[PDB]
RNA sequence: GGCCGGGAACUCAAAGGAGACUGCCAGUGAUAAACUGGAGGAAGGUGGGGAUGACGUCAAGUCAUCAUGGCCCUUACGACCAGGGCUACACACGUGCUACAAUGGCGCAUACAAAGAGAAGCGACCUCGCGAGAGCAAGCGGACCUCAUAAAGUGCGUCGUAGUCCGGAUUGGAGUCUGCAACUCGACUCCAUGAAGUCGGAAUCGCUAGUAAUCGUGGAUCAGAAUGCCACGGUGAAUACGU
């Protein structure tokens, strides 16, 4: 089902499955069930309707997919167009939790630039 | 550039410590510094007092300070003039109250830092460098000993490339522990350079 | 070693103790939850040097800023080369 | 009912130390508890050897720290001041306690 | 009457009981089993058993610590086998025979300076 | 930006700035502690901070104010 | 060199006690993890057995039977050239390789688990048929296609 | 509950002593040295490992530890202060850590160790906190107390070979603490994000046994920045014809 939206997890645990919606990790799907009524080992797919209808109505609660990804840009833009070191890093592709550049960055830039 | 220190090498056989007294992390780190600062004055001092060596016992807040010199009668003084002149320095150097007692010397010739504290001095008199390593060997193999290694470091005769001399004579086995050997150096500050020197003074075996 | 800085060390350690010894208790105190003062946090600023994190021990020795050992509070060097000639008690050649 | 905390730095001065507080302690009532050895701390020291540079060098040292219990039972009136009548070598250290 | 052995190896200290009695085996207070049950260690602590009828033999106090498993049931099967020469010095030839009486003085070697791990030299590669 | 609880600055700044308050704005500020958390009471303000070199017309903004007015004045030259 | 080692003894099999199985233990063993191979080493020892129907040691011959190279090339640097000469391995290396041979293309069979991996290689060999017995085939080979200068 | 008397046996602690010499046996070796096995024994062939580094070689390294011949700087190459820089990044090379998973991940249960550190310290107990951590405050200068409830492992269960409950980089939001001071540039916690990576060319490195491999633990430096260094123990291989 969509649940949040699109993402349509089955078969794996609900626990496991959940953290398929954008924005959530095995803590907050671990909770969303119990704090809805629904077990761990419970196949998302397999449950009863209202055993899938709670999960939505919950998550509901904390922001996901869409709006996550959307405003999660917005506050990176909120200092890049700031002009703090912060953003300043963004605009120029180079790591900003104060890493080396001289060496080891692949993961920030990408692939060498020879 | 190789070669273990000896004395250091056997400071748990057949070599005393210089410093024998025991101090907790807290203080001991202070306690060396004053050894040091004691131990400076106490030869600048006693130049020509011919001290050797200079073992430093710490009891009860109290300091001893043995003094093993050549020439005791001037580190005496005028009826213990001179000796009590330094125990009050000392007192206040390490700010407790020191003593200082005076060791004779089982000859000159064979005691490892005073050949070498003279052999250097030779130097600076302008002597025939060669002369002195010679001429000290010759005597500490006399006065007894069973081996000797007398070694001038470079810029002898003030070459424009400095030289390290040899010359030995006795057995001189530094890799046996249980062979004691009276190692000191001294540096001879030259009109042109400093000459490093190492004395090897072995009396016996076991 | 360089005798200006040998000398500098000297000085943040007096100041140090002749202040914040009895002084810097303020963080514990108006500066900590209790009654927190951003005005008496504001008034830390006058001792600086007096700050005890600013010392670098060196060797008493010489001064080497690097190669040190609370316990003997020499550097690394001095250590060996004084070690050697036996002026450091129960200190010998470690081995098993 | 007395403590006595030896510490010396080498083996050879404690065991005198401890066997001579033992020898008078035993004329002077005491039965004293026994000379225990307990188990040695002994800090080690590895540090570079050479200047600069040539950092697989370094040299290893050491400082065992020797000590003994002692501890007397059955103190005694003269007993206590019987060891100021005896306290000597600098090598050791000790701490009396309850 | 009762025997006792000591035996350790690899910084592993074992007391053991020798004791007559069908064949009990209570391992630092607890069960054989409890400490090396189906484990492929409860088997050389009866190793020396196996080796001269047990179970039906006699019962030891066995009293180990220090070292590890493997540590704790070579440590054990030594005491044993050592206890075993007080109720008989002569079934030690054979004990013995079959690599028991020995201590293997086999122990993990101190890291070395200047290595990486007692031998492990890190490679220098640029030559 | 961690200070757990209390936004620290220098004094200086502080009773520099806030004559700024009353005073209003005019020329910049001269300042060399740019580990001083940005108030919103130097909002929209004058200030200048150092880096090296020399010092930068900072000027306090709206969410301009939780950051250190130095996370503004970048240090090293790069290209 | 000078030096002249021999073959370290090894601790006989536990479940059983086989020098041979011992060692074939030991080779798929890792990390010093002597148990964790146990409990593969038997595991597959008894998926294998059970078809076979035939004790596990014979099942297990069987298997190696087919994975036991008889001669190999041993490269030899003489006149500037590296000539490969086969020659007969001994008796106790036969049984070894095939082991090694056995767990390595084991290892990598795409199965799911170590355990069923090894019960099927160990099957496949004793009928030429896993790649085990390929190994041997392309060292049986080397030789003979190098009996020149054998 | 060694908990209490009590017991000095045992483990241990730590000072002294015994023990291994190719000493003994036989064989090859000239009836030598030796070598090769065997006995006895905890250990056998300089038992394992340290420490110990000849004469000298490289005008090898270090005037930045220190010392010092000479030469230079002496309102300046000297001295003080704040901020910045030494953490720059389009690159390349060496040394490492963590991965690519099922000999594994994850959950729960749960067993065995060594060596060390500590009054400007180690810091429990209990209280609060998702957690880092905070409050209160005992004990220990230490086989008493604390750091400290080892990891692999063993049991059970789940996962199902998937770029996957693999792997964690990156980054976003919010916080703890150290120190005047965490922008530049600290460590860590919480939620979220979840890259590359599917065992790596030519070439190349270490290691012959408690070694390799693997798994944890402590310390020095130190207010606060270890995957480094030094050190400890658990588990525990393969192979050696031959030059
Ligand atoms: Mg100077
Ligand atoms: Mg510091
Ligand atoms: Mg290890
Ligand atoms: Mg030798
Ligand atoms: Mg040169
Ligand atoms: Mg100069
Ligand atoms: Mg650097
Ligand atoms: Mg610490
Ligand atoms: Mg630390």
């Amino acid at each position: 089902a969509r649940i949040a939206g699109i993402n349509i997890p089955d078969h794996k645990h609900a626990v496991i499955a959940l953290t398929s919606i954008y924005g959530v990790g095995k803590t907050r799907s671990k909770a969303i069930l119990a704090a809805a009524g629904i077990a761990e080992d419970v196949k998302i797919s397999e449950l009863s309707e209202g055993q899938i209808d709670t999960l939505r109505d919950e998550v509901a609660k904390f922001v996901v997919e869409g709006d996550l990804r959307r405003e999660i840009s917005m506050s990176i833009k909120r200092l890049m167009d700031l002009g703090c070191y912060r953003g300043l890093r963004h605009r120029r592709g180079l790591p900003v939790r104060g890493q080396r550049t001289k060496t080891n960055a692949r993961t920030r830039k990408g692939p060498r630039k020879p | 550039g190789q070669k273990v220190h000896p004395n250091g090498i056997r400071l748990g056989i057949v070599k005393p410590w210089n410093s024998t007294w025991f101090a907790n992390t807290k203080e001991f780190a202070d306690n060396l510094d004053s050894d040091f600062k004691v131990r400076q004055y106490l030869t600048k001092e006693l130049a020509k007092a011919s001290v050797s060596r200079i073992v430093i016992e710490r009891p009860a807040k109290s300091i001893r300070v043995t003094i093993h010199t050549a020439r005791p009668g001037i580190v005496i003084g005028k009826k213990g003039e001179d000796v009590e002149k330094l125990r009050k320095v000392v007192a206040d150097i390490a700010g407790v109250p020191a003593q200082i007692n005076i060791a004779e010397v089982r000859k000159p010739e064979l005691d490892a830092k005073l050949v070498a504290d003279s052999i250097t001095s030779q130097l600076e008199r302008r002597v025939m460098f060669r002369r002195a390593m010679k001429r000290a060997v010759q005597n500490a193999m006399r006065l007894g000993a069973k081996g000797i290694k007398v070694e001038v470091s470079g810029r002898l005769g003030g070459a424009e490339i400095a030289r390290t001399e040899w010359y030995r004579e006795g057995r001189v086995p530094l890799h046996t522990l249980r062979a004691d050997i009276d190692y000191n150096t001294s540096e001879a500050h030259t009109t042109y350079g400093v000459i490093g020197v190492k004395v090897w003074i072995f009396k016996g075996e076991i | 070693a360089k005798q200006s800085m040998k000398a500098r060390e000297v000085k943040r350690v007096a100041l140090a103790d002749k202040y914040f010894a009895k002084r810097a208790e303020l963080k514990a105190i108006i500066s900590d939850v209790n009654a927190r003062w951003n005005a008496v946090l504001k008034l830390q600023t006058l001792p600086r040097d007096s700050s005890p994190s600013r010392q670098r021990n060196r060797c008493r020795q010489t001064g080497r800023p690097h190669g040190f050992l609370r316990k003997f509070g020499l550097s690394r060097i001095k250590v060996r080369e004084a070690a050697m000639r036996g002026e450091i008690p129960g200190l010998k050649k470690a081995s098993w | 009912r007395i403590r006595i905390r030896l510490k010396a730095f080498d083996h050879r001065l404690i065991d005198q130390a401890t066997a001579e507080i033992v020898e008078t302690a035993k004329r002077t009532g005491a039965q004293v508890r026994g000379p225990i050895p307990l188990p040695t701390r002994k800090e080690r020291f590895t540090v570079l050897i050479s200047p600069h540079v040539n950092k697989d060098a370094r040299d290893q040292y050491e400082i065992r720290t020797h000590l003994r219990l002692v501890d007397i039972v059955e103190p005694t009136e003269k007993t206590v001041d019987a060891l100021m009548r005896l306290d000597l070598a600098a090598g050791v250290d000790v701490q009396i306690s309850l | 009457n009762q025997y006792y052995g000591t035996g350790r190896r690899k910084s592993s200290a074992a007391r053991v009981f020798i004791k007559p009695g069908n064949g009990k085996i209570v391992i630092n207070q607890r069960s054989l089993e409890q400490y090396f049950g189906r484990e492929t260690a409860r088997m050389v602590v009866r190793q020396p058993l196996e080796l001269v009828d047990m179970v039906e033999k006699l019962d030891l106090y066995i009293t180990v610590k220090g070292g590890g498993i493997s540590g704790q049931a070579g440590a054990i099967r030594h005491g044993i086998t050592r206890a075993l020469m007080e109720y008989d010095e002569s079934l030690r030839s054979e004990l013995r025979k079959a690599g028991f009486v020995t201590r293997d003085a086999r122990q993990v070697e101190r890291k070395k300076v200047g290595l990486r791990k007692a031998r492990r030299r890190p490679q220098f590669s640029k030559r | 930006r961690s200070l757990k609880k209390g936004p620290f600055i220098d004094l200086h700044l502080l009773k520099k700035v806030e004559k700024a308050v009353e005073s209003g704005d005019k020329k910049p500020l001269r300042t060399w502690s740019r580990r001083s958390t940005i108030f919103p009471n130097m909002i929209g303000l004058t200030i200048a901070v150092h880096n090296g070199r020399q010092h930068v017309p900072v000027f306090v903004t709206d969410e301009m104010v939780g950051h250190k007015l130095g996370e503004f004045a970048p240090t090293r030259t790069y290209r | 060199r000078r030096r002249v080692i021999g073959q370290r003894k090894i601790l006989p099999d536990p479940k059983f006690g086989s020098e041979l199985l011992a060692k074939f233990v030991n080779i798929l063993m890792v990390d010093g993890k002597k148990s964790t191979a146990e409990s593969i080493v038997y595991s597959a020892l008894e998926t294998l057995a059970q078809r076979s129907g035939k004790s596990e040691l014979e099942a297990f011959e069987v298997a190696l039977e087919n994975v036991r190279p008889t001669v190999e090339v041993k490269s030899r640097r003489v006149g500037g050239s590296t000539y490969q000469v086969p020659v007969e391995v001994r008796p106790v290396r036969r049984n070894a390789l095939a082991m090694r041979w056995i767990v390595e293309a084991a290892r990598k069979r795409g199965d799911k688990s170590m355990a069923l991996r090894l019960a099927n290689e160990l099957s496949d060999a004793a009928e030429n048929k896993g790649t085990a017995v390929k190994k041997r085939e392309d060292v049986h080979r080397m030789a003979e296609a190098n009996k020149a200068f054998a």
